[PDB]
Parts: C-alpha cells; structure tokens; sequence
C-alpha cells in the first residue's frame, strides 16, 4: 500500500480533463478520525505532510523567503500550523501570519483580525491559507476568496506559489480559474486527514498569463468526482521518517524585470522554481485601516 | 480546557509569574496543557533553544512561543531585551518532564557557554 506511506494523494490529470456535473461527496471514511502519534496535533500532520508534497514541487526557495500564512490559529489560541513551517522552511524565511481572533505563534510577524486587514505592500513568495468559514445547493463562494484572488493577481512574485484550503462547500471558480496562471497546479489531500473533503489547492510557479484555461465550477466537479472515486485510507506513515523534512536550501534568484523583458528563457526559469521576479527591497507587511 | 485559562488567568493577579505558576504547579494544579509538541528525527544536537528542532532520543521538541508562560499569558516577558528569548525558535525539553514543559522551563537555565540546559545536558 505505497500510497499510505506516501504524504497525501494529488488530482490526477485523469480528473482534470473530465466533464461531469457538481455531486455531492461521499467519502467512505466519514467521522474516521486518525490517532494522532505522540498526542501532538493533529495540525501538526496535516501541515507536515502538506510540506512533504510541496518538497516535491519545483518551489521557489530564495534567501530572506516571503511566507505569509492565512488561518493561522487553530487549538483554541495556538498556532501548530506555524511551527511546522518555522520547522520546515530556511531560518532566514520571514513568516506573516493572519487570523481573525487572538493567538501565540512563532511567526515572524502575527496580524489579529480579518484577512481583508493584511496589507502586503510587496510581493511575496508562497501563501499557505487555512482559511474556512463555519456558515441548499452548493455554489462558489466569496469570503476571503475574494482576497487571495487579488493577492494573486497582484502580491505574489512570479515564480511564487500558493496553497489554499478548499473543501466540498467552501471553494471558489476564480481561484480554481487563477490555477491557469501558474506552470503547474493540482489539488493536494493530506492522507492524515483523507476523511474530510478538504484538500490544498496548489498553484506551483506563479505565471502572471494564462497557461491553462480552466472553468473553475467545472473543475470542483471534477475535483469532488475524484474525491467519490478515489479510496483514501487515513495514514501518518510518511511522518515516520523525517530525516529528510526540511525544505531544500536552493538558493533561488530574485530578478526585478520589466514585463516587456520577460520571454523565452525567463518563463522557463520560472516555470522550473529556478527563478523569481520581484523586488529585493526589505519585506514590510502590516494592518490596514 | 478552561483549566489553561484558569492558571494563565492566575499569573495575571501577581508580580511574580514564573512563582505564580511554579508554586501552583507544587501544590497539584493542572499544568498549562495544549503545548506545541513537534515530530523530529530524534537526531539533534541535544541544545536547550534552537532554531530547528534538535531533540536527542531523551527529548521531545516543542515550538518556543507555545512553551513560554509569557507568550501563553499575554503578558510583558522579563528579559531586559523585551525579546523572547523562546519565540520563533524551538526548545528541547527531556522526555521525562514533558508533562509540565512550561514549568520545566521557568525552573531551569540553558548554559550560557554551551547552549545545553543545566543539568540536563551541560557539561560545563
Ligand atoms: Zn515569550
Ligand atoms: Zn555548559
């Protein structure tokens, strides 16, 4: 059973290309809850084998790496998620983070109050959301989606990536439509929480055009589709051995370029995680009024 | 529970926080639970505070901020810098104390030459 021991399973292309109408998702395993090893919590699963997918992707790993994390408290006034990207990303990462009511945390940076108060005045490199409403036909929403939709649009270096938690209910078209302005996207379910509809939309490489024309209400059919056809089984096996947990020290490159200038061989650096463009000025992320 | 809100309410009505909560930890009470304890390759250096995870074998790691009554307390850290010297970082706590790690920590001291804990890894 390789894929227990593997960190979650990714939306195949199979499930991309189909053409079905939006279903309900059944899961098997519904109200299947995984023991969490060592009484840790069980954040602390989910977030990490999020990050052992994400060591699989061609990421962008600069110095000084931009890393802002939205829906960042969880346990009642702590923030594991947090921790486990101090864990997982460079010592000289910066980490922002973000959620609506008080919280301890290990970020860099950590802004109380609705995402809408973030303001990121330059470009950064990886957005991890946990961003979920609590609150009949199910149709996109809004919410804070608006928000990362513009974030992405227009406060993510190229050649930048994100990951941003959907489930059945609580997705968005644009967002699955902005997945086409990336080289490469899928959506990642953690096998430590294989049970729930939640899954990590992934964007890897952060295009700024058009790559892929998605239909973004489409796709979600697709994606719960792939869900109600794909056994999952809950498993913590790939946390079993972390010798190699920590994200690769690539050294990426930080270019400011004029988008006249951005061609051939710029787009394929991009497309590899061999390069970013952006300002290389010092971060400032702060509240807004 | 409301148990970790009941003694971090009580370091609040008290100059001395570190005894607030050391003697009330000695006389039975509940120590402050939902620490932030992370899964390591139990194959680190062994130091009190640092800035990746670096549990031995006879240690578990735990994020800093989770683990500093400060921190958890909202209230103004003792040190001169203003800066905690626990947040954004990771402390190593031995393994037979993790059921009270932010005790273990306000009773104890990391070596100032060699980084590791006082009796618990300093061979100084
Ligand atoms: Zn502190
Ligand atoms: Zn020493």
């Amino acid at each position: 059973a390789s894929a227990d021991w593997k960190p979650g399973h990714a939306m195949p292309s199979l499930f991309k290309v189909q053409n079905v109408n939006l279903e309900r998702c059944e899961l098997a395993n519904y109200k299947q809850s995984i023991p969490m090893p060592r009484g840790v919590h069980m954040n602390i699963a989910k977030y990490m084998q999020l990050c052992q997918y994400l060591n699989t992707c061609t990421l962008a790993v600069p110095a000084n790496m931009r890393v802002i994390h939205f829906g960042a408290g969880s346990d009642k006034g702590i923030a594991p998620g947090t921790s486990v990207l101090r864990q997982w990303l460079p010592t000289d990462a910066i980490i922002i983070d973000n959620d609506l009511n008080e919280f301890v945390s290990d970020a860099d940076i950590t802004l109380f109050g609705d995402c809408v108060t973030v303001r990121v005045g330059q470009q950064v490199d990886l957005v991890i959301s946990d961003m979920y409403d609590p609150t009949g036909s199910n149709e996109s929403k809004a919410l804070f989606f608006t928000y990362l939709c513009n974030l992405i649009n227009n406060n993510l270096a190229l050649g930048g990536s994100v990951a941003i938690k959907i489930t059945e209910h609580s997705w968005s078209v644009e967002l699955y439509e902005l997945m086409g302005k990336f080289a490469w996207w899928t959506v990642f379910c953690t096998n430590a929480n294989a049970s729930s509809s939640e899954g990590f939309l992934l964007g890897i490489n952060y295009l700024g055009t058009i790559k892929e024309n998605i239909d973004g209400g489409a796709m979600h059919a697709n994606y719960i589709f792939w869900r109600n056809s794909t056994p999952m089984n809950l498993s913590t096996y790939s946390l079993f051995d972390l010798s190699k947990f920590q994200l690769k020290l690539k050294g990426t490159p930080v270019l400011q370029l004029k988008e006249s200038q951005i061609n051939e061989l710029v787009i394929s650096l991009l497309s590899q995680g061999k390069l970013l463009i952006r300002d290389n000025d010092t971060l400032s992320v702060s509240t807004d009024v | 529970f409301a148990s970790n809100s009941s003694v971090l309410s009580l370091v609040n009505f008290t100059v001395d926080p570190q005894k607030a909560y050391l003697d009330f930890v000695n006389a039975g009470g509940a120590p402050l639970t939902n620490c932030v304890k992370m899964l390591t390759p139990k194959t680190g250096t062994g130091i009190a505070i640092s800035v990746k995870p670096e549990s031995t074998a006879d240690q578990e790691t735990y994020g800093g901020a989770s683990v500093c009554l400060y921190c958890r307390a909202h209230i103004e850290h003792p040190d001169v810098s203003g800066v905690c010297k626990y947040k954004g970082k990771f402390v190593q706590i031995p393994a037979q104390c993790v059921r009270d790690p932010v005790g273990f920590c306000l009773s104890n001291t990391p070596c100032n030459v060699c980084q590791y804990w006082i009796g618990y890894g300093c061979n100084c």
